[PDB]
């Protein structure tokens, strides 16, 4: 009956450097209940090959997952983060910013 | 100087669609060692951190024995809560068990934790004498006089203040590597305007170990909390962290600002301004 919103970030490992390879993640904490569904995007369309860790959660005891993939960054290529839960009333997409 | 281990059970029934989801993990500290997924092909306990794979095959047995009798005790739960609570058979529910122990500088036993929760709400915890048992809610108040009138709690306060710290303290020494270091953040502030007459100031602190940090601005040394934006401390994915919290400002007023980030790798209190 209780449930927790997503909150999700999209990071770069490291400093972010065109044409230099990477790791793309996208953190998914203070969620319930645990199904949910994450993917990576790159211009829009669903990259296939991402991993994610194994389920854990907080002492408040909402859930946190990271799924990443490899990656180089470069000057045209755009990357997001697309999660569904059952409290987002649609997919909810959050752009990577390598500026911030 | 001190440390903790933990364990976090969480079984997710999918009823008419098989048996419950279990996913169990270990942790000291903030490195993550071992986990097991009942849907997985190797039903085995499997490594996740480096300084675990030396353990013997006692080990590997003995853990995945464990953790499968866990499964099996959830599983069974779950149809007791359901009952309890009066839900429907057919829906989703979740129950989560975490424990551990915590040992002080000297690596001597400081705390132990066993709890339980049920669809995302506490249910049932060991009390810190690991003697007693907090319920708030009545089903609770119920699994709570059956653990009494069984003597649960010293069966596991033996677990907690004995096996639990040596195997912690054991851990220590193996992953010396990994788990007894302290990595500083690098840190830094960036500034965007985001109009002519407003300012987003972002405080970074990043690669660092272990997870704990504060990040706080203040104004003209005034603290800022409420203006504060701060996000979750996330993994980079490499063993370390990072943190980031944000104020918005009116152009022109940045010198005002100032971030402070206080972690264990660093020396004094770290302050960064804009000057
Ligand atoms: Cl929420
Ligand atoms: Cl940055
Ligand atoms: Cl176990
Ligand atoms: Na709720
Ligand atoms: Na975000
Ligand atoms: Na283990
Ligand atoms: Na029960
Ligand atoms: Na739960
Ligand atoms: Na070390
Ligand atoms: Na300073
Ligand atoms: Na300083």
């Amino acid at each position: 009956m209780i449930q927790r919103t997503p909150k999700i970030q999209v990071y770069s490992r490291h400093p972010a450097e065109n044409g230099k390879s990477n790791f793309l993640n996208c953190y998914v904490s203070g969620f319930h209940p645990s199904d949910i569904e994450v993917d990576l995007l790159k211009n829009g369309e669903r990259i296939e090959k991402v991993e994610h860790s194994d389920l854990s959660f907080s002492k408040d005891w909402s859930f946190y997952l990271l799924y990443y993939t490899e990656f180089t960054p470069t000057e045209k290529d755009e990357y997001a983060c697309r999660v569904n839960h059952v409290t987002l009333s649609q997919p909810k997409i959050v752009k990577w910013d390598r500026d911030m | 100087g001190s440390h903790s281990m933990r364990y976090f059970f969480t079984s997710v029934s999918r009823p008419g669609r098989g048996e419950p989801r279990f996913i169990a993990v270990g942790y000291v500290d903030d490195t993550q060692f071992v986990r097991f997924d009942s849907d997985a092909a190797s039903q085995r306990m499997e490594p996740r951190a480096p300084w675990i794979e030396q353990e013997g095959p006692e080990y590997w047995d003995g853990e995945t024995r464990k953790v499968k009798a866990h499964s099996q005790t959830h599983r069974v739960d779950l149809g007791t809560l359901r009952g309890c609570y009066n839900q429907s058979e057919a829906g989703s529910h979740t129950v989560q068990r975490m424990y551990g122990c915590d040992v002080g500088s000297d690596w001597r036993f400081l705390r132990g934790y066993h709890q339980y929760a049920y669809d995302g709400k506490d249910y049932i915890a060991l009390k810190e004498d690991l003697r007693s048992w907090t319920a708030a809610d009545m089903c609770a108040q119920t699994t709570k006089h059956k653990w009494e009138a069984a003597h649960v709690a010293e069966q596991l306060r033996a677990y907690l203040e004995g096996t639990c710290v040596e195997w912690l303290r054991r851990y220590l020494e193996n992953g010396k590597e990994t788990l007894q270091r302290t990595d500083a953040p690098k840190t830094h502030m960036t500034h965007h305007a985001v109009s002519d007459h407003e300012a987003t100031l972002r405080c970074w602190a990043l690669s660092f170990y272990p997870a704990e940090i504060t990040l706080t601005w203040q104004r003209d040394g005034e603290d800022q909390t409420q203006d504060t934006e701060l996000v979750e401390t996330r993994p980079a994915g490499d063993g370390t962290f990072q943190k980031w919290v944000a104020v918005v400002v009116p152009s022109g007023q940045e010198q005002r600002y100032t971030c402070h980030v206080q972690h264990e790798g660093l020396p004094k209190p770290l302050t960064l301004r804009w000057e």
